[PDB]
RNA sequence: UUUU
């Protein structure tokens, strides 16, 4: 089998996907880890909208999927 | 009598489930634990609006999602007796 | 814990999303890796090698077996 | 997590789950999430609609720390 | 809890999601799970006549229950539910 | 402890308890636990017509989590020793 | 650390943003770590739903549980 | 994984 923070662990300083339980997404640089993203876009899904972020702190609480 | 004690009595037997989220799910109770996660068996889950339905072979259900659950009467009634019995 | 693996398995989001893929892995925290994932839209997209937080699961089932009925309750 | 050496005293913006956005100096930090702010800006809509002297925020509704 | 002072009587249970139900409060738990036996849910509304279903044996998850009321037999006798008319009860928001 | 405590203070006393579905509640506080889980005896409705639902409860249990406001005479609260005991328990849980 | 700035507050008069379109400025009494507190003299203000109107009530004495608060700050 |  594999283990998904193992995988995730994996991921730091490489490029990461996080997908919220809400219709809210992030793709950035995976620093740590709530992780820290670093060269983050953040897209609302349903407006469109999208913002970009030098680096962040993102809460943990509503995410929903991590892709490598 | 406690909650758990009942849902563990109907281990085995019929349940119907609704979720939070306003789906339902009809099926046997295979186990349970303290946090109320169920598995069941020979499921059929209802749609919010009772529109559409599924038939699942078994599920994994997290208690954290779980409004309400149905238990036959009899379930009780055996709980009872046993609790009464064991007075004595 | 009272729970497939290289099975496909459907799972179900608190927020309403629902998605399928190939269980390739988990932890105790019902952490899950599934590969090949499809997200069913709210039609499809395609998310491949995905972690989901066991925190958000509220159902997982497996895919074989499962299917769409019509009503089966007396009316 | 040496984002927070990196933000701590330098202004950031703050984005709540419910989509309002705080920006101001970042006094303090915890791991809840849990804000203290000094002289922070509220924008609702993407507008500034109010400003608070210092204000403390509960870290639930904390969706993001990014900074400026 | 002040839930002891209920047991083995008629309790009115008013979930997070406005719902309302009636029945005997068989055993709760210090999450306030509940068991009610015999129960019934209530629908009153301001269109149409009250609506009773009959709901059995019913384990309520506590984190859904927002309030549970004693209902007092002589009130209760006094009241003519079938001609009751009200609003729906609120949603629970957090 | 420290609102517990203080809820403990007002056992006897008339609250209104205001909750998360936007109804109101007042009646003498009887009860409450460390979850502030609550008790009110004789209650009624603020709004009754509203909610003509609960006219056969007398005694009535609200879960601490679905509380929004309780709100209660000053008459009964000394603030000056209510502040202090804050700063004692805020020393306590240093 | 975040909680010593509503630990200046203490006896101080607050603004207090709350869920649901609510604010509050009244005399902090007491406050604990969920931010559940004791407000004195307090205004609500409700705003309801561009506003339709806003609603003001006083309470002489005021308990709020925490987990409705979004933020505190000098009123 | 039920009341911060």
């Amino acid at each position: 089998t594999i283990l998904p923070l193992e995988l995730i662990d994996k991921c730091i300083g490489s490029n990461l996907w996080v997908i919220m339980k809400s219709e809210r997404e992030f793709a950035g640089t995976l620093v740590g880890f709530n992780i820290v993203l670093k060269d983050v876009t953040e897209y609302d899904t349903v407006t469109g909208v999208t913002e970009k972020h030098s680096e962040m702190l993102l809460n943990g609480n509503g995410m929903c999927m991590l892709i490598p | 009598m406690l909650p758990l004690t009942l849902l563990n009595a109907t281990q085995g037997r019929p349940i119907l489930v609704e979720l939070k989220n306003g789906e339902t799910f009809n099926g046997h109770l295979e186990n349970c634990d303290n946090y109320m996660n169920l598995t069941l068996r020979e499921v059929i889950r209802t749609m919010p609006d009772g529109d559409k339905f599924f038939r699942l072979p078994e599920c994994y259900i997290r208690g954290n999602n779980i409004k309400y659950l149905r238990i036959q009467d009899e379930v009780l009634s055996q709980v009872a007796k046993q609790q009464a019995q064991q007075r004595e | 814990s009272i729970l497939y693996q290289d099975q496909r398995i459907q799972a179900t989001f608190t927020g309403g999303r629902q998605i399928t893929g190939i269980l390739k892995g988990f932890d105790q925290l019902m952490n899950l890796v599934l590969d090949d994932v499809e997200e069913q839209l709210r039609a499809i997209r395609k998310l491949g090698l995905v972690v989901v937080r066991g925190t958000t699961l509220v159902l997982i089932a497996p895919m074989d077996g499962s299917e769409e009925i019509p009503n089966p309750f007396v009316q | 997590n040496e984002f927070l050496n990196k933000v701590i005293g330098k202004k950031v913006l703050i984005r709540l789950s419910s989509g309002v956005d705080y920006k101001g100096i970042l006094s303090c930090l915890d791991g809840y999430m849990n804000l203290a702010l000094e002289r922070t800006e509220e924008y609702v809509n993407g507008k500034k609609t109010n400003v608070y002297g210092d204000a403390f925020i509960r870290g639930n509704n904390v969706l993001y720390v990014s900074a400026l | 809890m002040s839930l002891a002072d209920f047991m083995e009587q008629r309790v009115q249970v008013i979930t997070n999601d406005g719902r309302v139900v009636l029945g005997s409060l068989k055993g709760f738990d210090h999450t306030t799970n509940l068991i009610l036996s015999d129960s019934f849910e209530r629908i009153i509304s301001m269109d149409q006549d009250m609506e009773t279903i009959p709901l059995g044996v019913y384990l309520l998850r506590g984190e859904n229950v927002a309030m549970v009321g004693l209902v007092n037999e002589e009130l209760d006798s006094e009241i003519e539910w079938t001609k009751i008319r009200g609003e729906a009860i609120p949603d629970v928001v957090h | 402890m420290l609102f517990y405590s203080f809820f403990k203070t007002l056992i006897d006393t008339e609250v209104t308890v205001e909750l998360k579905n936007d109804m109101s509640i007042r009646g003498i506080l009887k009860s409450v636990d460390q979850f502030l889980n609550v008790k009110l005896e004789n209650i009624s409705v603020v709004d009754a017509s509203k909610y003509p639902h609960m006219a056969a409860v007398k005694d009535l249990f609200i879960r601490g989590s679905v509380v929004r406001y309780v709100h209660m005479s000053s008459a009964y609260v000394d603030t000056i020793l209510l502040a202090d005991a804050c700063r004692r328990d805020l020393a306590n849980n240093k | 650390e975040p909680l010593d700035l509503v630990r200046l507050s203490l006896d101080e008069i607050v603004y207090v943003k709350l869920r649901g379109d609510r604010e509050l400025n009244g005399r902090l009494h007491a406050y604990d770590e969920h931010l559940n507190m004791v407000l004195g003299d307090a205004e609500e203000i409700v705003t309801i739903f561009k506003a339709l109107k806003t609603i003001r009530k006083h309470y002489e004495m005021l308990f709020v549980r925490g987990d409705s608060v979004i933020l505190i700050a000098p009123p």
